[PDB]
Parts: C-alpha cells; sequence; structure tokens
RNA sequence: UUAGGAAUAGUUAAUAAUAAUUUAUAAUUUUGAUUAGAUUGUUUUGUUAAUGCUAUUAGAUGGGUGUGGAAAAAUAAAAAAAAUAAUUAAUAUAU
C-alpha cells in the first residue's frame, strides 16, 4: 500500500486527474489502504470542473471509508472541514459535536473563572498507591495477651 | 470487542446499548447475531374478516358430499387470494407473476426508500417449494450505490410487504446468469446527475420542525394547551 | 394507571385540582389514605412529568 | 484379497512378516539378482496388498498409530531389501513395458511416501488435532444424536459438550521411545547403502527427539 | 547424584540422569518382573488387535458405549477430585453405596 | 440456613393440611386436570376468583375432558360480570394510539 | 497414575471432516458459493502477472495410483473444452448453483458451461468451467493469459478451467490461497508513458478552479411514515444492515 | 491505646457481614443426656457413647494447636507450610514410591508442652 | 428498562404481548436527543 | 469426640493403559482405622487473677433439564434488571 501511495500522490501532484481511477482499479478492493490515500485524493477531487462532482466524489470517498473498514483520519476530516462553506459535507458525527460544544464552553468559562483555579487535593493527585504504608504505625504485636490461648 | 457503542463507556448499562456487539454474544447461539428484523406479528397475521361468508375446503377432503358449488368455489378462490394479499406482497407472490421469475428486477421493503435510507435487492435466483408463497430467494444487495460481490440470501423473504417495479431491460432469462449491478463508485464512474447520495458517513438528517414542536410541547417548553 | 396493583385512577377524588396533585409529597399522600405502591406510582409519575416525560406508557393489564 | 481400508492391509502386512520369521527372504523375493522379475504371482499379490482403495488418498494413514506405522515401514524396508536389484535398476532411469511392474512401482512409491509423511506427522506435530487417530467405522454418537432428534434450528446441536469430545477410540498420538528408535532404523533402511545416513534430516530429527524427550 | 538442584528444582534422580550416573538398588525377582513384564502385555494386546479384529472391534465398541453413556462423564469438581470417598465422605452412608469406607491411603 | 433457638426437648415437625389448590381450582373452574366421566345435566356453580377464569378455562368448562359433544349444562358463575369502558384513539401526544379499553370486572363488585 | 498425567482441560475433539453440518456437498449450490470468488481473482492475477503453472498444453498425466494423491488442490487452464477420461460428466444446470458466477461472467470472460466430473471411484471431483473470450479486463503482454489463444483473440475462443477437489470435505479444502497476489494494472498509466502517443495531449491541472457557485443543495428531508425497528445505534445493527460500524451510524432513516 | 488482634478480626467481620456478632449466644442451656440402649449393649465395637460428646476440630478441650517451630522450620526456608520435609524411608514395596515417615509438633498450652506426631507420605523416586 | 409508549406498533395477537417494540420516527428522533444528552 | 478400643476395603503403586483382560512381597490401622452414636465449622459468647472452663446460626448439597462460562435453578424487602421510571426529606411497610 505504501508503494501505491507514492504513485497516487505523484498522480495527484502532477494534476493528471487520473489518480482516482488508479486507486479504484488497483488499491481500493484489494488492499488494506489507510486514510492518507483520500488525503491525497481530496486535492484531485478539489480540481474538478463542477462543485457537484467534487461533492459526490467526497461523499463516495466517505462511503469507501465506511465499506472497506478504513476510518477517516483527523487530517482528512480537517481538509473537508475547511471547504464546508462550498461543499456542505458534514464530517463530524452528531455525538462528537454535542460533546465538543459542552466541553469547550465549560473549559472556557472554567479558564476565565478566578475562583475555581485553586488546586484540589481530592481531584489533582493520588497520595499513595502502594499496598503497604510508608511508615510504621506500631502494629502488629506478634505476641499473645490475657485470655488468648491461640498463639501463633 | 469488535464494535462497541461510544467505545467503552459504563456510567449506565443503557450507555452500552441494547446489544453489546454486532457479533453473537455466545458462540452456541448463532441466531443472536445483530441484523435488521421485520415486524412479523402484524405482517404474518392476515385479515380473516375477508373469509366470512365463504366456505373454504380442506385439501384431504375430496369426497363427493363435501364438494361445493363452482360459483361458491370461485368466490372461495377470490376470497383466499384477497386473504393472502390483504396485508402485503411477498417476494414469491411478486416473482411468480413476472417474466423469468423476476430475475434481475429490484425488490425493496417499504421502509427501504424513505428517510435517508436507500437499499434494494436485485434478484438472482428463487427456489420455490410446493407451497409457492414461501421458498428461498437470492440477490445482490445494493445499499447507497455500493453492491455486494456475491448473491446473498434475502432475509425475511417470506414476510409480506415487498415491492418491485418491473423493467424489461433488467430481465435475465434462465439461460444466462444475472449480472451484479455496478457499484457507483467503483465500477461505473460517479455522476451527480444520475445518482446523488442521500446520506453519507458523518451525516445526520436535519431536525424536522414538527418533531421539534412535538418534543418542545412534550417537555413543556412550548405552551401546549387545549 | 398501568399496573393492576397500582390503581391510580381510583383516587381521582383524593385531589382538589392540578396544583393539589403536583404539590403533594409522599407524606401528604400517606395522610390522604393512599396505599404505598399507588402513592409511589403517583409520585414517580408527577416527578417524571416535572422532568419532561409525560405519562405515555402502555397499559400492561390485559 | 484387495483390502478396502489401510488397517486391513496393515494386518495382512503384519501376518506376512510374522508368518515367515526366517522365511521372510523366500516369501517376498520376486526378482533375480540382475533385476528381472522371477515370479509374477508374488508380484501380483504384493501389488494388490497395497491397493488404491487402501493407500490412494492423501489422508489414507490418518488412523495409523505409532505401532502400525512400524509395521508399514518394516514391510516397505523388507520389500526394498529383498528386491534391491529390481528397485535400484527400475526406479532411477528405466522404462518398462510390463503393465504390472509400473503399477507395483507406483503403489510402492505411494505407500513409501505416505508412510514417511505419516512419520513426519507424528514426529513434527505431537498430540496435534491433525495427528489424532480414530477407529475405522467408528461410532461418532454426535451424528446419530443429531439425526434421531428434531432440529427446528439446525445450529442448535444437542449434547454438544459431550458429543464433540467422544468418538470410538480417538487418541492423541506421539512417538514414544520404542517407536522412535525403530522408525530411525526403518527410515535408514528405506534408503540405499551408498546414501549417507548423517545427511537424512529425518533420522537425525528422530535421534534428537529421543534425546530431548529422554532429557 | 544424591542431591537435588535447588535452582532448577530437579529431583535427586533427574540430576543423576543429567550426569549419566546410575543409582539403583539391587532388585529382587518380583521387582525385575515388575519392570520386564510391561512390554509383554503391550505386544500381547497389539497382537490381539492385529490378529482378531472382529473381537477387538466389539470390545472397543462396548468399552466406548460404557464410557460415553456414563452418568459422571462431565468434567467437574467432583469428577476432578483425586480421592472421592475422602473429599465427599458424607455421601458414602446415605447416598453413595459404591465406596463402603472413606479411608484408603495415608491421607 | 435459618437461625433457630436451641431447645433441650424434641422438635415438632408439622405436616399441617393447607387449603387444597385442587379444591380452589375446581371451585374457580381453572383445574384443567380433572377427567370426569358420566356427563350429567345438573348445573355447575363456579365462584369467580381474581384473574382465575378466562376463555381458556371456560372452554374446558363447556367441553370437559371426558369427550363431550355439546355444552349441555347451565353454568352459574358467581361474580363473573364484567364492565367495559369505550375505547378511543388519542390524536394529541407523541403519536397515534388507542386507549380506554379496560374491564371493570372482578374488582368493582355489585351490591356493596 | 494414568489419571494424574495432565488435567482434563482442552480434550481431544472430533474433527470437522466427520461432521455432516461442517462438510459442503457438491450437489448443492453452496459448493459453487465458496469456490467462485476464488476463480474471479485468479483470472485477475493471470491477466496481470505471469503465473508459472496455470496454463498447460494438455492434462497433467499422473498414474492411476497417484491420481488421488497429487491432483486435489491443483489447478490449470487449457484451450478448448476437452475433458479428462475416466470421469462422469454432470453439467450444472441449476440456476441456484450458477448464480455465483455472475461477477465472473459479467466483469470477466463469459461463463458458457459449468461441469462437475465424478470418477468411477467417486473420490476425486473436477470443476470444469468453459469460458468464451475475449476478456473484459486488459491483459498484459507478459501475463500468463497472453499465451492462450482463446484469451488473446477477440470454438477458437473457448478455454476451460480445471480445478480438482475431494468430494465431502469442509470448505477449508476447496481454497486457493496461493493465488491472492495483488499484481497491479498499468492501464491508466499506459497513456502517459513513453510507449504511447497520448503523452503530450493531456493537460495538467496544477490549481483548482475558482468556484463562484456553491454546491447544489440536497432536496428537503422527508421523515419516514412507517413503524421503525428502533435505534440502530444501540441494536448493534450496521448502518444499513449491510456494512459499516455501529459507532458511526449513517444511511438509516435519520 | 493499642488495640489487640480481636479488634482487627471484629473489623473484618463488620466489613464483611455488616455486623460483628448477634448477642445472647451462651444461654446457659441445660444439655441433658437421655440414654436409650441397654447397659452394656451399645451398637458399636470399640467406642461406646454414653455422655454428651463435644463437637469441634480446634475448639475442644484440652486445646491443641500446630507448633510451627521445629527442625523443619530451622533448616528449610519454606514458601508455605509443609512444602519441604525431612523424614525416614520405611517402605519400598511399591514401584517408584518411597514411604517416608516425617514428624511435626503439636502444642498444648494448658500443659505448656509440645509433642511429636508422625505422618506418613508417599514420595516418588524414578 | 425499555419504555413501551402507547403509540408504538400494536401486536394484535391473543397468544402473546399486546404491544411490540416498533417505534415511531418521532420516538426515534427524541430517543436520539436523549442519547446525545447522555453522551455528554 | 465417644465409661466398658479391632480389624478395613469397587481397594495401593507401576503402566506404550483416554476407556488398565498385565505386574507386584500392594494399601489403612494399637502413634487408635472402618463402621455405629453425637455432629456445619469458627482467638467473635459468658466468666475469672488465669495460655482454665464454657458457647456459637458463615457456609455446602454425584440422577429435575448436559442447557449454560459456571447447576447454585421450582423460590429471597432491591443487588434497580440493557431510553434519567423515580434520586427533596421521614415513614420506605401495613395499604
Ligand atoms: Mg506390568
Amino acid at each position: 500500500a505504501d508503494m501505491h501511495l507514492q504513485v497516487v500522490e505523484t498522480m495527484v501532484g502532477c494534476g493528471t486527474m487520473k489518480a482516482n481511477d488508479y486507486f479504484v482499479r488497483n488499491v481500493l478492493r484489494q488492499f488494506s489502504w489507510d486514510s492518507r490515500f483520500l488525503e491525497a485524493l481530496y486535492v484531485e477531487y478539489r480540481r474538478q470542473d463542477d462543485v457537484d462532482m467534487w461533492a459526490e466524489l467526497t461523499k463516495r470517498a466517505l462511503v469507501w471509508t465506511a465499506r472497506y473498514n478504513a476510518p477517516a483520519s483527523e487530517r482528512l476530516r480537517r481538509l473537508i472541514e475547511d471547504d464546508y462553506d462550498t461543499i456542505r459535507v458534514q464530517t463530524r458525527t452528531f455525538r462528537e459535536l454535542a460533546v465538543f460544544q459542552f466541553r469547550d464552553v465549560e473549559e472556557r468559562r472554567h479558564s476565565r473563572d478566578v475562583v475555581n483555579e485553586l488546586p484540589n487535593p481530592w481531584y489533582d493527585y493520588v497520595a499513595h498507591a502502594l499496598p503497604f504504608p510508608d511508615r510504621d504505625a506500631g502494629y502488629p504485636d506478634e505476641y499473645g495477651d490475657l485470655g488468648q490461648w491461640r498463639a501463633p | 470487542r469488535a464494535d462497541p457503542l461510544n467505545g467503552g463507556s459504563s456510567m449506565t448499562l443503557g450507555s452500552k446499548g441494547s446489544k453489546l456487539s454486532p457479533e453473537p454474544h455466545r458462540r452456541r447461539m448463532p441466531w443472536t447475531a445483530a441484523k435488521e428484523y421485520v415486524p412479523g406479528v402484524v405482517l404474518n397475521a392476515r385479515d380473516k374478516m375477508v373469509l366470512d361468508g365463504v366456505q373454504l375446503l380442506d385439501i384431504e377432503s375430496i369426497d363427493r358430499a363435501s364438494q361445493l358449488d363452482p360459483l361458491e368455489v370461485l368466490r372461495a378462490v377470490v376470497a383466499t387470494r384477497e386473504y393472502n394479499i390483504s396485508t402485503g406482497k411477498n417476494i414469491f407472490q411478486l416473482a411468480s407473476q413476472a417474466t423469468y421469475n423476476g430475475r434481475g428486477q429490484r425488490f425493496y421493503r417499504k421502509e427501504w426508500q424513505e428517510g435517508t435510507y436507500d437499499k434494494y435487492v436485485t434478484l438472482s435466483a428463487i427456489d420455490f417449494d410446493r407451497d409457492g408463497n414461501k421458498g428461498t430467494a437470492y440477490g445482490y444487495i445494493t445499499f447507497h450505490g455500493e453492491t455486494t460481490t456475491r448473491p446473498v440470501q434475502v432475509d425475511f423473504a417470506d414476510v409480506p410487504g415487498w415491492y418491485m417495479d418491473f423493467v424489461e431491460e433488467r430481465a435475465v432469462p434462465f439461460t444466462g446468469i444475472v449480472p451484479p449491478p455496478p457499484s457507483i463508485g467503483t465500477d461505473v464512474p460517479v455522476d451527480p446527475h444520475s445518482y446523488r447520495l442521500k446520506a453519507y458517513p458523518y451525516y445526520d438528517a436535519p431536525n424536522p420542525p414538527e418533531f421539534v414542536e412535538r418534543l418542545l410541547k412534550d417537555r413543556g417548553v412550548l405552551p401546549d394547551t387545549p | 394507571d398501568i399496573h393492576r396493583l397500582r390503581p391510580t385512577s381510583d383516587f381521582k377524588a383524593s385531589f382538589k385540582d392540578w396544583n393539589d396533585l403536583f404539590t403533594c409529597d409522599k407524606r401528604q399522600l400517606r395522610v390522604r389514605g393512599i396505599p404505598r405502591m399507588t402513592r409511589d406510582a403517583i409520585r414517580t409519575a408527577v416527578q417524571a412529568f416535572q422532568n419532561g416525560n409525560p405519562p405515555e406508557r402502555f397499559d400492561t393489564k390485559e | 484379497p484387495s483390502p478396502h481400508t489401510a488397517l486391513g492391509a496393515v494386518r495382512i502386512m503384519a501376518l506376512i512378516s510374522e508368518g515367515s520369521g526366517s522365511d521372510i527372504g523366500k516369501t517376498i523375493m520376486f526378482s533375480d539378482a540382475f533385476g528381472a522379475v522371477t515370479r509374477f504371482g508374488i508380484l501380483r499379490g504384493l501389488s494388490r496388498v497395497m491397493s488404491v482403495e487402501a493407500f490412494g488418498c492423501k489422508d489414507a494413514l490418518e488412523n495409523v498409530n505409532e505401532s502400525e506405522l512400524c509395521i508399514i515401514l518394516h514391510f516397505c524396508a523388507e520389500v526394498r531389501e529383498q528386491n534391491a536389484a529390481f528397485f535400484r535398476r527400475y526406479e532411477a532411469s528405466e522404462e518398462d513395458s510390463d503393465p504390472q511392474q509400473v503399477s507395483f512401482l507406483a503403489k510402492y512409491q505411494q505407500l513409501s511416501q505416505i508412510a514417511l509423511a505419516r512419520c513426519k506427522r507424528l514426529l513434527y506435530h505431537p498430540d496435534s488435532p491433525r495427528a489424532q487417530v480414530m477407529s475405522e467405522d467408528g461410532y461418532i454418537p454426535l451424528v446419530e444424536l443429531q439425526r434421531h432428534a428434531e432440529g427446528t434450528n439446525k445450529a442448535a446441536l444437542i449434547h454438544y459438550n459431550l458429543g464433540i469430545r467422544s468418538a470410538q477410540g480417538m487418541r492423541r498420538v506421539a512417538l514414544g521411545a520404542q517407536s522412535s528408535a525403530r522408525l530411525a532404523e526403518l527410515v535408514s533402511r528405506l534408503e540405499e547403502a551408498s546414501a549417507r545416513v548423517s545427511g537424512n534430516t529425518l533420522v537425525n530429527d528422530l535421534v534428537h527427539h529421543l534425546s530431548h524427550k529422554a532429557a | 547424584g544424591l542431591n537435588g538442584c535447588v535452582e532448577t528444582g530437579r529431583s535427586r534422580s533427574e540430576v543423576a540422569r543429567d550426569l549419566g550416573l546410575s543409582y539403583t538398588r539391587p532388585l529382587h525377582e518380583n521387582e525385575k518382573k515388575q519392570l520386564s513384564h510391561q512390554a509383554v502385555y503391550y505386544e500381547r494386546l497389539a497382537k490381539f488387535k492385529m490378529e482378531q479384529p472382529e473381537a477387538a472391534r466389539a470390545m472397543e465398541r462396548e468399552r466406548f458405549v460404557r464410557k460415553f453413556s456414563g452418568m459422571f462423564v462431565k468434567m467437574d469438581i467432583r469428577s476432578g477430585a483425586p480421592d472421592f470417598p475422602s473429599t465427599y465422605r458424607r455421601l458414602l452412608g446415605t447416598k453413595v453405596v459404591r465406596w463402603a469406607s472413606k479411608r484408603h491411603g495415608p491421607n | 440456613r435459618m437461625p433457630r433457638k436451641p431447645t433441650p426437648y424434641v422438635r415438632k415437625f408439622l405436616e399441617g393440611c393447607p387449603l387444597p389448590e385442587t379444591l380452589v381450582d375446581d371451585i374457580a373452574g381453572a383445574n384443567l386436570k380433572s377427567m370426569a366421566p358420566f356427563f350429567t345435566t345438573a348445573p355447575r356453580y363456579i365462584v369467580a376468583a381474581e384473574s382465575r377464569l378466562s376463555k381458556l378455562f371456560f372452554h374446558h368448562a363447556l367441553y370437559p375432558a371426558g369427550g363431550a359433544r355439546r355444552p349441555c349444562r347451565v353454568l352459574i358463575v358467581r361474580g363473573g360480570r364484567s364492565v367495559r369502558e369505550p375505547s378511543f384513539t388519542i390524536n394529541t401526544g407523541g403519536g397515534r394510539g388507542e386507549v380506554g379499553g379496560g374491564s371493570r370486572g372482578y374488582r368493582d363488585p355489585a351490591r356493596r | 497414575s494414568r489419571r494424574f498425567r495432565y488435567n482434563t482441560k482442552f480434550p481431544a475433539l472430533v474433527s470437522y471432516n466427520k461432521l455432516p453440518w461442517e462438510v459442503v456437498n457438491h450437489e448443492t449450490p453452496q459448493f459453487h458459493m465458496h469456490v467462485a470468488p476464488h476463480y474471479e481473482q485468479l483470472l485477475t492475477l493471470a491477466a496481470s502477472s505471469p503465473v508459472p503453472h496455470i496454463i498447460g498444453s494438455k492434462h497433467i498425466d499422473v498414474p492411476r495410483e497417484h491420481r488421488l494423491r497429487l491432483l486435489p488442490g491443483m489447478l490449470y487452464l487449457l484451450d478448448g473444452d476437452t475433458l479428462p477420461g475416466e470421469f462422469t460428466i454432470n453439467r450444472v444446470l441449476d440456476p441456484t448453483a450458477l448464480q455465483y458466477y455472475g461477477r465472473l461472467s459479467s466483469q470477466i470472460v463469459t461463463v458458457e458451461a459449468v461441469r462437475m466430473l465424478v470418477p468411477d471411484d467417486l473420490r476425486l471431483l473436477c470443476n470444469c468451467i468453459t469460458f468464451k473470450g475475449p476478456l473484459h479486463l486488459p491483459v498484459a503482454p507478459y501475463a500468463s493469459l497472453a499465451s492462450l489463444r482463446g484469451a488473446s483473440q477477440g470454438g477458437s475462443n473457448c478455454f476451460t478451467l480445471y480445478h480438482f477437489v475431494r468430494p465431502n470435505r469442509p470448505p477449508k479444502e476447496l481454497q486457493l490461497e496461493k493465488y491472492y497476489i495483488h499484481a497491479p494494472c498499468v492501464a491508466p498509466l499506459s497513456e502517459f508513458a513513453s510507449n504511447s502517443d497520448e503523452r503530450g495531449n493531456w493537460r495538467p491541472r496544477l490549481q483548482a478552479p475558482k468556484r463562484t457557485r456553491r454546491a447544489t443543495p440536497l432536496p428537503a428531508y422527508r421523515p419516514p411514515q412507517s413503524y421503525l425497528m428502533g435505534l440502530a445505534e444501540r441494536l448493534a445493527v450496521v448502518p444499513g444492515g449491510c456494512f459499516g460500524r455501529r459507532s458511526l451510524m449513517w444511511g438509516h432513516w435519520f | 491505646p493499642w488495640w489487640n488482634f480481636q479488634t482487627e478480626h471484629r473489623q473484618r467481620c463488620v466489613l464483611m457481614y455488616g455486623g460483628a456478632r448477634t448477642k445472647n449466644t451462651h444461654n446457659a442451656n441445660h444439655r441433658v443426656f437421655i440414654k436409650k440402649y441397654k447397659r452394656n449393649a451399645f451398637p458399636n465395637r470399640t467406642r461406646h457413647h454414653w455422655a454428651v460428646s463435644m463437637t469441634g476440630v480446634l475448639s475442644q478441650r484440652p486445646r491443641r494447636m500446630p507448633w510451627p517451630y521445629d527442625l523443619t522450620s530451622l533448616i528449610f526456608n519454606q514458601p508455605r507450610q509443609g512444602s519441604d520435609k525431612i523424614g525416614y524411608v520405611v517402605g519400598t514395596s511399591m514401584l517408584k514410591t518411597a514411604v517416608v515417615a516425617t514428624n511435626h509438633m503439636v502444642y498444648y498450652p494448658k500443659f505448656n508442652q509440645r509433642v511429636s506426631r508422625t505422618k506418613r507420605f508417599f514420595a516418588h523416586d524414578e | 428498562r425499555q419504555i413501551r409508549p402507547y403509540y408504538n406498533l400494536p401486536s394484535k395477537s391473543e397468544h402473546g404481548r399486546k404491544m411490540t417494540g416498533f417505534l415511531t420516527p418521532y420516538r426515534h428522533w427524541m430517543w436520539k436527543q436523549n442519547e446525545l444528552w447522555r453522551n455528554v
């Protein structure tokens, strides 16, 4: 796959508009291709004539990520993120955005807060993780006493 | 596991989902594999209110005294056909009335084309048993343009509720082999004017305004009043 | 009114109006003469309606 | 008669060796000292001993234990030793017009190759599931329990935890000391006198297996 | 060859085995009969299997029928115990009549 | 086990007779095990218990296990009357669903 | 003692060769389900790279005693429909068994006849498939199929595949795992090479064109009107019941 | 204050079962022996039971306990009790099995003395 | 516990349960909303 | 552990032996066995100056179903049991 990746990146960088056909015929169905193949192919999809061909080729690349068990990398989703005003292809799920907004607003208001910037010893660290204590508390006794017949 | 919901997340037992994996959770029960199922209670129970006033006859009872008038026999056959059709259309009831047993045509469930769901089955082979309303159907599954490489068994092929549109160009005779319909990304070139994707990965359908109004009235945000 | 052993609709006369139903806690439901399972069902239905969940469940009697 | 299983041929090849202790030379000698076949009756008997219905399949020795393989290799070594002038003439670069001799040579080559393959199976994979044996026409009760039951779902096999463990006698087979020390002699007997027994890569593996299992 | 290995955990006999030494007491006639008659019964049973197949097949078939149809064939803690009348001794009076006593060895 | 207070005397083991379940099954008409020959014309009285009489038991009350040909008995059921409310569909709410179908029998008795 | 050598963990199990539910019968259409995708990838290999012993001039002549030992697991292609002797010819006419050669007959050479050859001893099958040329795939000049007359030309175009299997085995037996080498096809790159005259007629696109108009909007999403099975993201159902991941739900009704 | 081991055992019982021990377990109960058989006709051949016999392995009188301080603990550093032992060979009538008599110590705290008991083991010699 | 609302698909069957688990698309949508609010 | 103390055995080891057609001068026991009786055990209880005497209620369960990972399965006020049912408080049960 890394040998075909250089051929795909060369056909993308030369602007020949034929790297997608090479990826379909040679790398798609018969290789365990990772997500940077489509990171290379998105630039070739960007140079299409009409915007609908670009949109349908990006959506078909996402369906290819779904079918052949090759998940989309962060760089590919950020490449599709930058052209959302033109293509309007959604590249994040419905779950990650609802987590992201509620995390980002909370982290912004927590960084702007002056009261809750103090350290919390219950939250910040673990004090001790060894199975035995670090200093002698006096116990054990190792001797019997009054009324105890069983020793040891 | 192979595919967990939201990864490993166990603050509640509902956060894992109603099923922990698409694979069967025990090896000894292969029928517990996760698949799309069909509401067979409403579908397999046909309306018996069309057989009233109609004298049906048993198969074994071929004695002379139990025979009925031929007009009564004909209206019994019409009522039995209306009883078999009353809920929905089967695959084996649609393929019998088609040329070449409907080989090459596109069969689809009712909910397979609504919403952002797009899936059909191009029929390849059907083995009818003696009860011709049942059997075993095979076909190439097409989901959002992508197609299988081999024919798969059509699950719930005996439960009614199927539809097809007969096209003479798709009909394949018994001499030839039904070809697989092409994947729109792989085999044929991608054209936006011929097929356009309704849904894709990392896509979710926008909220309908009536569902928004209904949820805000149920939660109490909008002033619902009689 | 869903359960057989929670006859919720048998206590319509034990409340004045909507506000009397939604202001009574479990001690006031014990005062009015309601059994334990029925007043637990009434209080959980009121607390679910306050959280945004209306009482839309299937009657499991038959 | 022509045996239909490998086990009946193993019993016949054992009775041939045990019925003629000192007469094992005169029993299986069918050739002269120059390579010409003397008696064709012994040739027709020895050809139909190693029949195609017994030793024709690739897994024909799947139920052969460590003791029966010694009988097979002893029979092959005795046939090679008594008729050495026939074999060392005909097997290398000689074409013969007799239709019986080519059939006997093909059957002997097939029997020796499957016997060496079974020796390598028992040596290189001890107690493996592909090295397990079973009884011929052995009672596997899981199949008879599935047949005489009603399967509404055929994936649900009744008595699965007991039926998958139990068949008529089925053992994990590995080479012992008395088996390996005999097979290291018989494999060396299968070769010629001009061959080097040091570079044989199966007798050395049997000797190293003996030393490793004795240590 | 009289001292075992503390590092490898070998026995007294295995250290002498790895040194090529022989420590064996002078045996009596019964102790040599115990070690010499192990191969004789194996050659007898192999000769019976080769010479009488129609009887050995029936014997192995009835032995497999007795083994397979048994009640305690499931591998469990009860079937996996080394001493069943000693570990489960409360069953020997009122439930199990196979063993009449709970002590057979030094344990 | 259960905690039991130790006594220096003998222990009483009671085999005390309970209410027979076959008796209340024959009274409520929910036995489904009585093979009774000699079909008669005398009427049968059945005391209706709570959730003990349905169509399944009443079918065997009409046709008993002895191989009857016709329900030739008058069957008196004490307190077996039911009262049904009219059912209707809800247009409002999250969806369309039919409620209101319920039986007032066995819980709201006549003649308080 | 004999009881205390090892424990009872992992005992000896009955193999799949003696279980009828694990053994695929050749009279069934399930035999042609397992072996037909192995043929459509082998012809993709033989049309793009030289496979050494995939094409012969005749049937391989093993003796009758060595016939059962050496032949199962062996495959070769010959020119024309010539069947080996000592076999009974059974033509596959079942459309349930012939449906699995659909990708083989449409995207590659057209399947004319599928025959099962059963011998006198009933122990060595042969799956004979006769193709009619030419190939729909481009064939390399260095490939193995370039040395075949029925594959190179566009009776004379007929060539036959021969695959020998054992009759009642698990589907582990009828596998062709040594032919899954993925050799590339240089058909899109043959245009720009020095061997073609089209190398100066193509124009490179180094920059994307300036987009004045945005993409066409999708039509208005209409929600379904039938009763749905539930949330497929928690019923562990793949995005259409077909493929994908449950954690990445798409393509359903919402 | 230094709490004893019984406080730690009570803490373990509280953390396990939720409570330490239910009270009133003594009850001063008069356990009366009622005989049934004849005078010298008890149905046993060696031990004839005619009184209230106490039941208990380690909670009976006079009290015993294992004494871990002996020759074996002085010689061998053991990973657990009874791992290494030293004894004498008394029987070789079995093949590959030596009968080894070993000794251990049992402590009587009432009389304050340790006694040597003997256990026979079967060992293996190849 | 899986909630069975009154507006689910009814199973008109006298040999089992009277209501199935087949939802409405509005129920699917509001269940997705509650799923996201638990996912945070 | 037995106020009136003697024999025990589906038996011990070896084993190319799963599933023992063989070998042996076999194994337990007067340093107290097997059987019969009593019998869940347990520095948790009580008492005393007491290494003494005296008490105990954690449990398990080879023929009900070879299912199940595990038989523990014919009935237990929670151990909340796959959509936040409810999580303010006290009765939490009678009802
Ligand atoms: Mg012996």
